[PDB]
């Protein structure tokens, strides 16, 4: 059939040709790459976008299997010129195809544009459609402004573009405009007009379907971590309304936290009281931790958001209670020896710890609050019950507050660091564990004066950080927005 | 007949959406409950239809709460299809309560004290379908008394004998050992078949778990087996199924043999032998019946003839013909075949007369494995080089294996890279190739690996000494590929964190190229691991001052310092501080090579 | 409904 | 020996169940999920042989029903497999026409075959002659 | 880029399936219907990745969508592609059904192998010149779609109108068009923002163009500044100790009185505990549903400037006191033959200087159909 297939490729009939040519461009065989290699050259010249068309996404094809070839090559090279074509649909599969190769990898790819090239691909951004102009959005998203000049002309041809296809266009056109912010905040104003502009179309998402809305809020979420100074009083448009899907909720909650302010606090407070009357086990989570950062966020909030998760813990539900312990523990980091009273009710509500984390935040507190508590040793004392099957992070947790806790009071806590202290020497499969172990101990028999100087030590604040990424993590991202990675928040290092 | 059930089933059953059925069945409830509490409890049609209703309702995914008194009242009938109804409900629906035990029990025992098959029968049904404590002992020596001497209806010994086998499964110490064996090591010769098989059941059990009183039996089963594996083309044709003369009582009786070693009565060794080879002979012509069951069923008596070969071992020269039969299977065209064919092998590899064989067919267990297109071979295979491990084994399965490793969808893989990894402890010859397995399989899989193995990797590391440099040295060989993961950086910061000293000679190794390559997938890393690393950092500080001032600065920063975790912000104030000192007599005293990990 | 414009 | 009994139809509606040793009703229903999931995605060309865990199923089709078998695993399976296609011979000899409908409608009649030929976890009468007598002479009486 | 494309039914069962690429499996789609249709953990993105596989599902009749990649490609161009692929199909054939869906192999097969090669998607291009009409007409149909959140308090907690444009042109040749409305930003008023078809050009904006034949949409926009409220809600609670609630619901005619409403749908809540609501209704009938825990009290036609209210009796069910039941807001929907917006069409400058006649031969068609979107009022 490939000699007819290179017969069809002979037919007059441009259609025919087009359909030998995409038939055997499907086809993975060791062969097929070299016995096309011919046909497949008078294809990509011919009188048709059509013919010219799909010879590209041919080649395309072509390159992914057993083709590193010179005539692939020169395949590459015909196409790279081929950009120069009168068919939108022509360059666009070119650019198309180029940007796929660009993804097989040995350093050398993409091969091309310059400022001619990119006069040519804003031409063809205005003569194209949908699928072409995000092959030259993301194929964009690759050069380096030598200079303002450029990057000044091509944000002009592109910010008008609140295009036909919105949602894929415009976020790719964001996706590109983002990675040309290198400007400082206050130039010749582009800069602040820029600013201004960004707010109507990004309000404009989340009019579409809630799978749309998700996505748009993960990448919105995103951006807002990297800036928040873009949308900065519009916090009364993206209130929940209660028949959404549960995830767009959740984030739009941890949004609402993004945008809280020093007038927002009585709106918030509102808001977080009717959404923790929801039923839903996580939303209820996510609600008091949402509680737990906007009194992080201001003093005032701080108090009062202290009251309600009390009152929280007077509700007696286990997991919320848990939730709070973690908050306090946080507060207690950031804003320290101020609330100390309600730790005796966090002993009372002691016996309602079945999570890890939670466990070892009482245990981290009552280590840190010796001085205040005479009863928790007893209590540390009965959880040194489980010293395996327990977590290897709650043992570090217990580990380091229980040495502490012998640095400040000697008297009463010998024997107990001196057994955990064999135990961790004596039964660790945790390397790392028995180091620490080794290290204790080699630190608890030099002398308390030196440790106390070590482990005594405070710690500084946190200073108004809720739930932060790691900058290198969303400056990569900021290179991929508009794809899976930024909604997954996990690079592709993580998935090849 | 019965219409109401009929008109029942119809009426819920041809229902839309499951919230409709909900609101029929709530008004169901009520009807039902209507009927049963306040109303006339009539006796035959009223109450019947309604308790199978209620129990239509429960099986098909419902409850019921309520007519249990009234659902022991059919038990107390005359009419065999009330007490049958009644005992659906009681067998299917079985509660936590006390009297309703003691009504089952009266009803059993006042019911069992009948002459047909239907009443016993139904007693019997309902003992052993479920057991309890107390109805199991108002007959531990009742049952008996049908199975001693006595002779009933056949069905109804069959009912006997399983139930007392389900009995001893329940409550193996609440059953007497009394002078009953006599007749169950009489009755095995009895004409009925079924009989014979619910008495074969029996013994199998009994005998298997109590070798000394069942010896008897030995010669007349033998018998019995001599006259079933020809007995005529149409003897029994009752319960002949396509021309097979009841395979599974063979099969049975083979297992039987099982439970005792090689008989001694030369008459019935002899017989045995030549039985089974009539049953060679038999599988030599083609089969008699083109339908495939025909085949089934001799295949069948074949196999079980030759696990009793296999666990009893009476001739070498009739293990390889055996081996030579199951070989032909491993290659035969029907798909069961193979997979018993193979399963059988396994078995055989065990057998050193035929282990030759088995060997000389590993290249054939290998390309089986390859062209399956059916996974459960290939585990069953890897299961078979498992039992024909040794050294030399273990080294050509391992790169066998790899490869099929690296030719894994996606659990295989991790459950196989376990078992590598005991192969490998359990058969290094050098040390270092057991690193490099380890590390070429972390190579291949990655994800799906442990948290143990690589444990178990640095206690061998650390007590192996002499390995560690080249360990060590291997580790930094590797970590420099591109596409580095994540574990693969928790063993290599350990193992150069601790081992730094000996590698650090080399420029290209130096400590300041180790520090830069650990700092650099310092931003690939969970908490865990970057808490890992900073404890690497101290201890490599502890190794070369030299580059102290770089590593000072490194955990200076505000990320590290003002950070949101606590353990985190913890060691870094450790650290920090203890390097403020820096006396080099506290910074080496407290950081110790550290002693040797003792073996668990 | 439609109305002349 | 016997652990227990299933019948399924394509989406996995329960008709019957069948057990012999103490268990819980929340495993027991998970265990039927994932035994669905396991026997829905065969078809004709594999070999009805299946191991997992500690246990191993048999799963012989017709028109539009699984028949799912679960044993112990030391026992004879084909032999099982046979007495299953007895089964469903006996059980199409009885009506002159076997049907999804005859389950729904003759539950008891199916409960009472099972228990004539299946008990305490192994085959108890293999004779299909006598099972149609005994059948004949019980449908008799009321 | 896309290799497998697969669709199933509400039963489950695959109904079409075409693979691109050597990467997707069967284990694919089989794992999809197991762990979507299967899986009784409703809770889920909209997206998902198991064993780095990524799949693709969204449910439209009783249909679902299957796309799997292996690739970190743009989610919202294949979303589009797969709207784009429904709304051909539903083109083609009308309703989407299983036998629908079903009839039509050949058609599925040449589409999908046309449309896209290799997971690649492949596709004056709005009008024609040789467009006839002796009758030069045009329709003009005005949508805009109302949100509010009311507040018991009586602030509009929220407000903001998504509004299309539909027009049905039939007129000759090539029709230069100018489109006058207020845009002053004396009438006028604020577009907020909008979107535009491909024939709009952006050279106060006004709009310039030519339309494409027929129907068509010219232009997309939001609204979310001095929209005119169509209704006002005034909700009364009383509580009549454990047994009954006294609620009563007035609600406002925010329109001229020469203006008629048509088909007001009232939705008074109740807790599930009423045992029983009693309707009193001067206007239309009312209706007590205790099943969806509703009150149905609907109005054919009542003017503008004016009022109406439900008299109802909610009978509760003593219960669990302690914990209060917690109001919903008071829904509304509706349809108003008028733009809340209050938009006024200057003119539409429609000229044809080809063909020898004038604006006067064309019959220009306009009228408003407002509708409600979200119009819920707290109590």
């Amino acid at each position: 059939a490939v000699n007819s297939f290179v017969k069809d490729c002979e037919d007059p009939n441009p259609l025919i040709r087009a359909l030998a040519v995409r038939t055997m461009g499907c086809i993975r065989v060791d062969k097929i790459t070299e016995y096309l290699c011919e046909p497949l050259r008078k294809c990509l010249k011919d009188e048709d976008p059509y013919v010219r068309k799909t010879a590209a996404v041919c080649v395309a094809k072509l390159h992914d299997i057993n083709a590193q070839m010179v005539e692939d090559q020169g395949f590459l090279d015909s196409l790279r010129d081929l950009i120069a074509d009168s068919n939108p649909m022509v360059v666009a599969n070119a650019v198309a195809a180029l940007s796929e190769i660009s993804e097989s990898h040995p350093n050398s790819n993409l091969l091309d544009l310059n400022p001619q090239n990119i006069n040519k691909l804003l031409t063809a951004l205005n003569e194209c459609t949908e699928w072409g102009q995000i092959f030259i959005l993301d194929c964009l998203s690759n050069y380096n402004p030598k200079d303002d000049r450029e990057a000044q002309s091509i944000c002009e041809r592109v910010t008008p573009r609140l295009s036909h296809a919105n949602s894929a266009v415009v976020l790719s056109a964001v996706k590109v405009l983002m990675k040309f912010l290198e400007l400082l905040p206050k130039d010749s104003d582009y800069y602040n007009m820029l600013l201004k502009k960004l707010a109507p179309p990004l309000v404009t998402l989340l009019s579409g379907e809630p799978e749309v809305q998700y996505v748009a809020l993960r990448n919105i979420n995103l951006i807002v971590q990297k800036r928040p100074e873009i949308l900065k009083q519009e916090i009364k448009v993206f209130f929940v309304k209660y028949n959404d899907p549960i995830y767009v909720k959740l984030e739009k909650l941890d949004i609402m936290i993004r945008l809280a302010s020093q007038a927002n606090i009585a709106q918030v407070l509102a808001e977080l009281k009717e959404y923790a009357t929801e039923v839903d086990v996580d939303f209820v989570r996510k609600a008091v931790r949402a509680i737990g950062r906007c009194a992080i966020k201001v003093e005032q909030s701080a108090e009062r958001c202290v009251s309600t998760l009390l009152d929280l813990i007077q509700t007696k539900v286990n997991y919320v209670v848990q939730e709070a312990i973690v908050v306090i523990r946080d507060i207690f980091r950031k804003y320290p020896n101020k609330y100390e009273s309600i730790i005796a009710t966090l002993c009372e509500n002691l016996d309602s710890l079945d999570e890890p984390d939670a466990r070892a935040a009482m245990i981290w507190i009552v280590g840190e609050y010796a001085e205040r508590i005479d009863n928790a040793d007893e209590l540390l004392e009965s959880f040194l019950e489980g010293f395996h099957d327990e977590s290897t992070q709650v043992q570090l947790t217990l580990l380091t507050a229980i040495v502490k806790l012998f640095l400040k009071k000697p008297s009463e806590t010998q024997e107990l660091v001196q057994q955990v202290l064999s135990l961790a020497t004596q039964d660790s499969d945790n390397p790392d564990l028995r180091d620490r172990g080794y290290i204790y101990w080699r630190l608890l028999s030099t002398d308390p004066v030196t440790a106390k100087e070590v482990v005594l030590s405070e710690k500084p604040l946190i200073s108004e950080e809720t739930d932060l990424i790691e900058p290198t993590l969303l400056d990569e991202l900021i290179c991929h927005i508009g794809s899976l990675a930024s909604v997954y928040h996990k690079p592709p290092n993580a998935f090849v | 007949g019965m219409r109401g059930l009929a008109v029942f089933i119809s009426d819920i059953r041809n229902c839309k959406s499951k919230e409709a059925e909900i609101k029929r069945i709530n008004k169901e409830l009520a009807n039902i409950r209507s009927k049963f509490k306040g109303d006339k409890a009539l006796d035959g049609y009223s109450k019947k239809k309604y308790v199978c209703k209620l129990l239509f309702i429960f099986l098909l995914g419902h409850d019921i709460d309520f007519g249990h008194m009234e659902a022991v009242n059919l038990l107390s009938s005359n009419r065999y299809t009330e007490k049958q109804i009644g005992y659906l409900f009681i067998s299917v629906l079985v509660n936590s309560n006390s009297e309703l035990i003691r009504l089952i029990n009266n009803a059993i025992k006042n019911d069992l004290a009948s002459r047909n098959p239907t009443f016993m029968g139904l007693a019997l049904h309902c003992i052993a379908n479920v057991g309890s404590r107390e109805m199991a002992e108002a007959f531990a020596g009742e049952i008996p008394k049908i199975l001693v001497a006595g002779d009933t209806m056949d069905s109804v010994k069959q009912s006997a004998a399983l139930c007392l086998l389900r009995l001893y499964r329940t409550s193996p110490d609440l059953v007497p050992m009394g002078d009953w064996t006599s007749r169950v090591v009489h009755l095995l010769n009895d004409q009925h078949l079924g009989v014979v098989t619910a008495a074969t059941s029996l013994i199998t059990t009994l005998a298997q778990k109590n070798p000394e009183e069942f010896k008897t039996s030995v010669s007349l089963a033998v018998s019995r087996l001599s006259r079933i594996v020809t007995s005529a083309s149409t003897d029994l044709q009752d319960y002949t199924y396509y021309f097979v003369p009841a395979p599974w009582l063979s099969v049975k009786l083979l297992r039987l043999l099982q439970c005792y070693p090689p008989p001694e009565d030369p008459a019935v060794r002899g017989r045995l032998t030549e039985c089974l080879e009539t049953i060679l002979n038999k599988a030599q012509e083609p089969p008699k019946s083109k339908k495939v069951q025909h085949s089934n069923a001799k295949n069948a008596v074949l196999f079980e003839a030759i696990s009793l070969i296999i666990h009893h071992d009476s001739e070498p020269n009739l293990l390889v013909r055996a081996c030579n039969q199951l070989g032909q299977f491993l290659q035969h065209r029907e798909t069961n075949l193979r997979y018993l064919a193979l399963e059988s092998m396994c078995t055989l590899a065990s057998s050193e007369f035929s282990h030759e064989a088995v060997k000389t067919h590993i290249e054939t267990v290998i390309n089986a494995l390859k062209t399956e297109r059916d996974v459960s071979v290939r585990q069953r295979a890897v299961d078979l080089l498992y039992a024909m491990c040794d050294r030399s084994n273990a080294q050509q399965i391992v790169a066998e294996m790899l490869s099929y490793l690296e030719t894994a969808d996606y659990s295989i893989r991790e459950e196989i890279v376990l078992k590598v990894a005991i192969l490998a402890e359990k058969y290094a010859v050098d040390y270092t190739w057991y690193v490099d397995t380890i590390l070429n399989l972390i190579r291949i899989a990655g994800d799906y690996v442990s948290e143990e193995v690589w444990y178990r990797v640095i206690q061998i590391v650390i007590n192996r000494d002499d390995v560690q440099g080249y360990a060590a040295k291997t580790v930094f060989e590797a970590l420099q590929a591109p596409a580095c993961h994540e574990n693969l950086v928790k063993v290599g910061g350990y193992i150069l964190g601790e081992f730094g000293n000996l590698i650090a000679g080399d420029p290209r190794s130096s400590p300041l190229i180790q520090f830069n390559l650990l700092h650099s997938k310092f931003h690939l890393c969970s908490v865990p691991t970057r808490a890992l690393l900073l404890s690497t950092y101290i201890k490599f500080v502890n190794l070369f001052p030299e580059v102290k001032a770089t590593i000072q600065d490194v955990l200076r920063s505000d990320s590290q310092l003002k950070n949101a975790d606590v353990e985190l912000q913890q060691r870094a104030v450790e650290y920090l501080r203890l390097s403020t000192v820096a006396s080099t007599d506290i910074l080496a005293t407290v950081l110790e090579e550290m002693p040797p990990f003792p073996e668990r | 409904d439609y109305q002349r414009l | 020996m016997i652990r227990f009994i299933l019948i399924q139809n394509r989406a996995g509606k329960t008709r019957l169940a069948k057990w012999y040793m103490q268990f819980d009703d929340d495993e027991k229903q998970k265990l039927i999920e994932e035994v669905h999931a396991v026997v829905t995605v065969r078809d004709a060309k594999h070999t009805n042989f299946v191991e997992f865990r500690n246990f191993k199923i048999i799963y012989r089709r017709y028109a539009g029903l699984y028949f799912c078998i679960c044993v112990d695993v030391n026992d004879n399976n084909l032999a099982y497999l046979e007495a299953i296609h007895n089964f469903v011979e006996v059980l199409n000899e009885y009506f002159h026409n076997v049907c999804e409908l005859d389950l729904v409608f003759n539950f008891y009649k199916v409960y009472t075959v099972v228990d004539e030929m299946f008990l305490a976890g192994e085959i108890r009468e293999t004779s299909q002659t006598k099972v149609l007598k005994q059948l004949l002479m019980l449908q008799s009486l009321e | 880029m896309i290799g497998g494309l697969f669709i199933y039914n509400h039963k489950g069962e695959v109904l079409i399936s075409r693979v691109y690429r050597d990467d997707i499996g069967r284990n694919a789609v089989d794992a999809f219907r197991v762990n979507v249709i299967h899986a009784r953990q409703q809770v889920r993105s909209p997206v998902t990745n198991i064993a780095r596989t990524s799949f693709f599902h969204v449910k439209r009749s009783n249909i679902w969508l299957a796309a799997v990649t292996k690739q970190n490609v743009n989610a919202a161009m294949v979303f589009e592609f797969l709207y784009k692929m429904c709304d051909v199909m539903a083109a083609y054939f009308g309703k989407i059904s299983e036998e629908n869906i079903k009839n039509n192999f050949v058609l599925i097969y040449e589409l999908l192998d046309e449309i896209l090669d290799f997971g690649y998607p492949q596709n004056i291009g709005w009008r024609r010149e040789g467009i006839k009409y002796r009758r030069n007409e045009l329709f003009l149909d005005v949508l805009e779609s109302v949100n509010l959140l009311m507040s018991p308090q009586g602030q509009v907690l929220s407000a903001h109108v998504s509004g299309r444009v539909v027009m049905k042109s039939y007129l000759s040749g090539m029709p230069e068009c100018k489109f006058g409305m207020n845009d002053k930003i004396k009438q006028s008023i604020a577009i907020d923002d909008c979107t535009f078809h491909q024939c709009v050009r952006l050279s106060e904006r006004s709009i310039s163009f030519i339309p494409p034949d027929g129907e068509f949409e010219l232009m997309r926009y939001r609204t979310t500044k001095d929209i005119i409220l169509p209704f006002r809600v005034i909700p009364l609670v009383r509580e009549v100790g454990r047994t009954k609630l006294e609620v009563k619901v007035v609600i406002k005619s925010n329109f001229k009185p020469s203006l008629l409403a048509q088909k007001i749908e009232v939705r008074i809540p109740t807790p599930l505990n009423t045992s029983g609501v009693q309707v009193i209704c001067m206007k239309g009938k009312a209706k007590y549903k205790a099943s969806e825990n509703a009150i149905v009290w609907k109005i054919k036609r009542m003017a503008g400037m004016k009022e109406s209210q439900i008299s109802a009796e909610i009978e509760l069910l003593p219960t669990n006191d302690k914990k209060k039941w917690a109001r919903p807001p008071i829904s509304m929907n509706f349809e108003v033959p008028f733009a809340p917006s209050g938009l006024k069409v200057r003119y539409l400058k429609v000229f044809e200087p080809k063909l020898n006649y004038s604006d006067h031969d064309v019959i220009k068609w306009v009228r408003y159909i407002g509708r409600s979107g979200i119009y819920e009022t707290r109590c």
